[PDB]
């Protein structure tokens, strides 16, 4: 996901 | 050599001077007293857009001994302090003493969990020639991650696939493409001690 400008796995 | 242009010979402490001029250094480092790496400060990722990259000299696994005045003995500095020396914006040029180990000096471990569907690992990754360096992480997702992984670790292999030199799109799709068994191979720097305490 994209959350607060970063991409998370 | 002159520090501004000195090459980095293997297995020799080199004092260098890097043009920063208020632009970010853009490195990922590890090391600290409460850290998993307690033996030195080591670069585990170089952002292509930052000043370290613009200088062209430093590589992944380079051991940083001194930054400006400060010798970086991580045994007596917090993980915070270590990281924060690299994220400060400096006005002019920064002096560093560097050691490139050849061969490199690394720890290699495994991390296994059963991921729950729609519950993220809580990891944000930066891809490079070694694998996917962990840039940041939210604690409290999986007990295994908290106790075995930190910012700066490099994930070398995910469910069988070698992560080395892969596009971010590819990496992100691999991680997001799993819900079940997770088998992660990890490379972490373990330099030998080259720093004394204050």
């Amino acid at each position: 996901a994209l959350r607060n400008g970063q991409y998370w796995v | 050599q002159e520090p501004a242009t000195a090459e980095i010979k293997p297995n020799k402490k080199i004092l260098i001077e890097l043009k920063v001029e208020k632009k970010p250094m853009g490195v990922i480092v590890c090391g600290g007293k409460n850290n998993h790496v307690t033996t030195g400060c080591v670069i585990t990722h170089v952002y292509p857009e930052g000043q370290v990259a613009a200088d062209k000299r430093l590589k992944i696994f380079d051991h940083i001994c001194d930054i400006n005045g400060t010798p970086i003995h991580v045994g007596s500095m917090t993980t915070l302090k270590v990281h924060q020396l690299f994220h400060t914006t400096y006005e002019k040029a920064v002096t560093l003493t560097v050691f490139r180990a050849d061969p490199p000096e690394l720890e290699k471990f495994n991390v296994d969990l059963m991921k729950k569907a729609g519950k993220e690992l809580g990891l944000s990754l930066s891809p490079n020639e070694i694998g996917c360096t962990i840039a940041d992480l939210i604690q409290g997702q999986y007990p295994e991650i908290d106790s075995k992984l930190q910012r700066g670790d490099i994930i070398t292999k995910f469910n069988g696939d070698a992560l080395e030199g892969l596009p971010f799109q590819v990496c992100y799709a691999l991680f997001k493409g799993a819900n079940g068994k997770v088998s992660m191979e990890v490379t972490r720097p373990k330099p030998t001690l080259r720093t004394e305490a204050p």
